[PDB]
């Protein structure tokens, strides 16, 4: 049952990895992945209902 | 796909513009920000973009153990006017200001809970007696299961009610619990109230509080010394440290600006003018 | 066994 | 288009009613998420919900308020706003249980020789402090709830200091945004600015947004609704103008659980 | 047992920590989430996301509402500032409680493009060409026209589009600025100019506002996290 | 020994822990199960069966036999409520005892749908029509059967088959509801009313008992276990 | 000789899984594997020699 | 729990360890490397490039510019020494302040061969031959050419190759020798004589420098580290 | 996840190996590998721009 | 070896 | 599984 997944390496001195194992059978006890994922922010930074065109005059 | 830990984009290399493009004009009232990038306006040159954005995830902005209490306890002499105190604490994260203020940047929450105990004691009258090595118990009391009275009546048995032992000077206590709210995320904000007062029905019955929902949001941590009372009386505390695993968050909000007042968003006379001065035309 | 990311 | 069509110029229609304008500034989607029925995979209360349809999705417009070099801004709260509006009121106190999306048009026309700009904010769950320093989250239901009416903001806390009969009210600070946050960073919430030389009013469409897929639409307001001169109204060199500022929302995709007796709130 | 040896380390409470630990609430039957709009993935999203700024922090102007305005009129035309602001992102007064500086404020270190957007509150009527700068630092910060014009900018002109965007491109000797005052990684110089001035027709108000606001490119990103100074609990 | 670093949680007892620990009887022949009838495997399967509810806790009828009576009479109709109760089965003195509000007592949250089964008791020539009702929160309580025929309800009519079951369908705010007296979580209103009026023909009792029984749905479910107020140990 | 179950995961950030390796000869020493099945109340709820159908009359 | 046993050595903290730890600064974007001119992967990298000798430590010359310099002279032939030096590099206190004397000055052990590269500073007209001479220890040392002469040498001749190299083989009983003074370990002798003599022409300096310098040569290494007596901070 | 390396032996009482395990996500927590390069010191030793033959008159 | 439920 | 240098 062992997770083995790479480290991002900063400073160095191929691919270095890191093992994980969960002891417990509720996700909860688990540590955080920090595997994360990124989204882009047009929900909060163009929620306008038709698409911007930033060439384009934003009024027409 | 794009990961939190992935490369920023790369500066492309832009050179000289005269057209009827126009992306440095724009008009805010639309509710958008204009999403521009250096060669937009300006000349730039090619850059492999290395930078990313991993330790700004809403994982790891929070991946931190915050003090949200400080509970008191003592073992006195058997001899006191005084009963030995234990200590009762209503959970939540609004007693300190740090971590509540970076939770409040968003409205709803998803997370699991880690409780971290970290347990200090110290004498107090200037005796010359010691003390034995004390256990302590952090009994967690969901809402509607009996809060003690005394720090030795029959609740302390804990046949349901989950319990730590702590042994005083070994690792600080930690414990990890689910996401446990009643709703599909926990409100950090909630614009209601708990009653509808009715006209047929007196105004104290139908009144409540004004953003607060369930009165015992979520229980109690109730705290003691396991040893009996001791000649010389030893104060201690724990302090809890509480750290939110596994996070999901929903609609951004404007940081506190002011210093918080009550677990509502209500704000004190005085303490409203966060910002200095400082010159129009001054750098 | 061990899985692999 | 080459057939005329333009981001200024739209036409709004939802039950028996319809909204011209052709000076808008694009339209609003907050969150990027239209209004929808709650789906059965994330429903809850087991009963057939009621939907009213086009006897409740239709355009309401509230009651007129008045622009001035004094303003300092109005706030209403949803579903408060609209709890006395035809058949959405009713099918609102008849049950337990309530969800709705909105389309919030707000309208201020003025001229070219005018200026000025509203600020129009859409915020979920925009809990406003209180006119206490003696007790926190005191404020009253009728207060909380001042129906289509709505609020003001103030430029100026003013504690009150009746302890014997409370005020027991809101004490809003513009700034502040009644909520002791700036309101400069206002616009991470979704909205549209009312800027009188560029376009004379705001559209935002609201989806539901909630902890929960459903709610006592009684007990607790989803959305409120902030407007705020971030720049205020002048005209020729006139020293007090006026212009009018009218409201029309649209509840969208509501739908109710629970029906029982009707609820007769205190509300005042 | 296993034979193992205790390394340093060994009880100590990290608060930055990752690790296991045991369920106080063994098979909890958890509430599933909902969809609930608005989900943000990391901080800097909300950083990218334009915020109002308060240039005008005068003494009776900070703390109200005026701060947000800066006032224009269509006096003559001169080569004065209009505003100037320091490219402090994090601790200039005017920046810093912006939504972008606000989310800096939590951590040490920042690099990436800026850019400042200005609305023209005035009437159709008025017209106006401004010049917007971007000085980066290690002279004489501008006061004048002739200064600015040679640092990166834009001249505005005032019409049916009513706002401006300036970008203030990543131009930096550190691979990141420090998120306080700070000489060795300072990042220059914001200052708004009358290229032309404001005319406006007979019957037409003579002064109005224009607003600022700041937010962040998709080339921005924070790190070392930090407390705040922006809250505090005394007592 | 193989290198080691001691976390946190180290050598604390959690009460709710879940560790292996070694055997202090090795090799002890255990005796083998036998199949015993009756064996439980969930607690909310006797949720699941129909308890009887102590419905008239009046001073002199409370802690006896009569408490779980309900008295009709053949008297004219009236819209008037044979019984009024609040839908908190954990907490509502009429509930909290009855099996199912027993179990709840264990636990600090419950969701999910009930029923409600009249079993009525008077002689085979005792005829009449009941409304039983289910009024959701929020509105005034139902005093007359005007409000609860408004509300989720079954007209009972009486004859051979003895009994009539209301379900309380699952009509909640939140995905689960305290296990105490809540407001934010309130369940809404129980009632029974007089559809037409019991009428018996001469020689026959005039007054005569129903009784009540509450159960749990298959779609039923506790969590959060908690220690009962229901027993203690004083001394 | 390792375990490797499934949690069901509650809150998120594929199957997560946990390990368990058993330590010792007596199964007595084993934690809870909370791997538990359910069944049907009717033992409990429906005792009756004949087979009960909901929509028709209980006594017939 | 896995059943384990604390070894000794448990809860130590070794300096020299190399243990794993946590980090106090998770997911931190670390800046790139670039490629920096002059990396350096192994301290007897520095060891190997020719740093100056202050040969001349007198009272009034040491610390001071004149020690680098070897004053020579037109006087006629003499079987007398210009230099005497011990091959002890890390503490014959000529040897122990040039590169490689401080680079052993951290570590215990030194083995390997070595090398003297002397620099003529005198004018082009200027001629000579000098004999440089390595005695391996274990005789008398030498103070006449005649013994330096039957022990490892090189006779150099002045001219337009202005320096000449004198290789100290490695020559030793141990597979190491001590950083310090120690008989066991003795390296033996560098010493420098006439040849001929310096002969100038007229109208030119009759005096002049000559400059040295030591190296390690490919097949030398260090080992056991150590701190340094070459600094202290007392208070 | 395991990285099996060899030891240098000195002192003898095939090859000797040891383990290692990354417990870590941060490679700045992994200990150090001391599987370092070397180089020549050229860059130092002979910085000119036309290559010495050592054989040769070092000037010409 | 191991077991996979 | 197991990397060897
Ligand atoms: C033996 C120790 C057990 C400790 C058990 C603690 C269980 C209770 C978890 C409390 C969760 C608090 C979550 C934070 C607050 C909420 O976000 C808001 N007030 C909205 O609901
Ligand atoms: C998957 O995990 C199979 C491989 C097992 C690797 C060794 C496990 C190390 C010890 C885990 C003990 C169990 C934790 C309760
Ligand atoms: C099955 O268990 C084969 C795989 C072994 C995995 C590593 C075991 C970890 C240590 C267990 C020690 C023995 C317990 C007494
Ligand atoms: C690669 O690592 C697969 C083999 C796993 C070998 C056993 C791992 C021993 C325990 C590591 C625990 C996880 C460290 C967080």
């Amino acid at each position: 049952g062992a997770q083995v997944s790479s480290q991002k390496v900063g400073a160095h001195e191929s691919t270095i990895n890191y093992t994980t194992i969960n002891y417990y059978r509720d996700s909860a006890s688990n540590a955080a992945s920090k595997q994360d994922f990124s989204q882009d922010p047009s929900k909060f930074t163009e929620p306008i209902k038709d698409v911007l065109i930033k060439t384009a005059p934003m009024l027409n | 796909a794009a990961t939190s830990r992935d490369a920023l984009p790369n500066t492309e290399a832009s050179g000289p513009t005269h057209s009827k493009e126009i992306p440095a004009l724009t008009a805010v009232e639309t509710g958008a920000t204009n999403p521009l990038v250096p060669s937009d306006t300006v000349q730039t040159r090619h850059v492999v973009q290395h930078r990313s954005r991993s330790e700004s995830s809403i994982e790891s902005f929070f991946a931190r153990g915050a003090c949200v209490t400080i509970m008191t306890v003592d073992n006195p002499a058997s001899t006191t006017n005084k009963d030995k105190l234990f200590a009762v604490w209503k959970i939540t994260y609004k007693d300190t200001v740090q971590l509540r203020r970076k939770l409040e940047f968003f409205t709803y929450s998803r997370f699991d809970m880690e409780l971290t105990f970290v347990v200090t004691a110290n004498f107090t009258e200037t005796n010359n007696g010691h003390a034995l090595n004390q256990v302590y118990q952090i009994m967690y009391i969901p809402p509607g299961a009996p809060v003690p009275e005394k720090w030795d009546d029959y609740t302390w048995q804990t046949s349901s009610n989950p319990s730590i032992f702590y042994t005083y000077g070994t690792a600080p206590a930690r414990i990890s619990v689910p996401y446990v709210g009643i709703s599909n995320a926990y409100s950090h904000f909630y614009d209601g109230f708990s009653k509808v007062p009715l006209k047929d029905q007196s105004a104290a019955l139908g009144d409540s509080l004004y953003g607060a929902a369930s009165l015992n949001d979520f229980g109690i941590l109730a705290v003691r010394v396991v040893n009996d009372h001791n000649p010389t009386k030893v104060t201690s505390k724990i302090r809890v440290y509480l750290k939110p695993k596994h996070i999901r968050v929903w609609c951004p909000r404007p940081p506190r600006a002011v210093a918080y007042y009550g677990p509502g968003v209500d704000y004190k006379d005085g303490t409203l003018t966060p910002l200095s001065t400082k010159d129009l035309t001054t750098y | 066994g061990s899985s692999s990311t | 288009e080459a057939c005329g069509y333009s981001d200024r110029v739209l036409q709004l229609t939802l039950g028996n009613s319809t909204i011209t304008t052709q000076e808008a500034a694009n339209s609003v989607v907050a969150y990027g998420r239209w209004p929808e029925y709650l789906r059965d995979s994330e429903a809850n209360p087991v009963d057939q919900p009621t939907e009213p349809d086009v006897a409740a999705c239709r355009f309401y417009t509230l009651d007129t308020v008045s622009w001035t070099k004094e303003s300092r801004g109005w706030w209403w709260k949803l579903p408060d706003a609209l709890r006395d509006m035809g058949l959405f009121g009713q099918n609102m106190y008849y049950h337990y249980l309530g969800r709705s999306g909105y389309t919030v048009h707000v309208q201020c026309n003025a001229s070219k020789f005018h200026q000025g700009a509203l600020g129009v904010f859409a915020v979920p769950e925009m809990c406003l402090a209180g006119d206490s320093n003696t007790t926190t989250m005191h404020t009253s239901y009728q207060n909380a709830n001042p129906g289509e009416k709505g609020g003001t903001f103030t430029g100026t806390f003013t504690p009150d200091n009746n302890q014997t009969s409370p005020a027991r009210r809101f004490c809003p600070v513009d700034y502040l945004l009644g909520n002791g946050t700036l309101l400069g960073n206002a616009f991470v919430f979704p909205h549209q600015i009312i800027n009188l030389r560029t376009n004379n009013c705001a559209t935002l469409v609201l989806p539901y947004v909630n902890s929960l897929s459903i709610d006592s639409m009684v007990k607790h307001n989803n959305w409120g609704i902030a407007i705020l001169p971030l720049a205020p109204l002048n005209f020729a060199s006139e020293s007090s103008p006026e212009i009018p500022i009218t409201l029309t929302i649209a509840p969208m995709c509501c739908e109710f659980n629970g029906l029982r007796n009707i609820t007769l709130p205190r509300l005042q | 047992g296993l034979p193992v040896m205790n390394t340093p380390g060994s009880n100590q409470y990290l608060t930055a920590d990752n690790f296991q630990s045991p369920c106080a609430l063994p098979e909890f039957d958890v509430t599933p989430p909902i969809d609930i709009p608005g989900e943000v993935k990391n901080m800097m999203e909300l950083a990218e996301i334009d915020t109002m700024i308060p240039f005008d922090l005068s003494a009776t102007k900070k703390n109200t509402m005026e701060m947000y305005r800066v006032r224009l009129s269509d006096k003559p035309h001169t080569d004065d500032p209009i505003l100037c602001l320091s490219l402090s992102p994090a601790s200039d007064p005017r920046l810093s409680h912006t939504m972008l500086g606000e989310i800096l404020n939590y951590y040490t270190h920042w690099a990436g493009s800026l850019k400042f957007t200005f609305l023209f509150c005035g009437s159709m009527m008025a017209t106006g060409k401004l010049l917007v700068s971007y000085a980066p630092p290690g002279a004489d910060p501008p006061k004048k026209r002739k200064e600015a014009m040679l640092g990166t900018h834009v001249i505005w002109d005032i019409g049916l589009q009513s706002s401006c965007t300036m970008v203030v491109p990543w131009i930096s000797n550190t691979t990141y600025r420090q998120t306080i005052d700070d000489s060795f990684t300072e990042g220059g110089y914001i200052s708004v100019f009358y290229q032309t001035r404001i005319v406006v027709p007979l019957s037409t108000p003579r002064e109005m506002d224009i607003l600022g606001f700041v937010s962040a490119c998709n080339d921005f990103s924070v790190r070392l996290l930090r407390d705040t100074t922006h809250i505090e609990q005394k007592a």
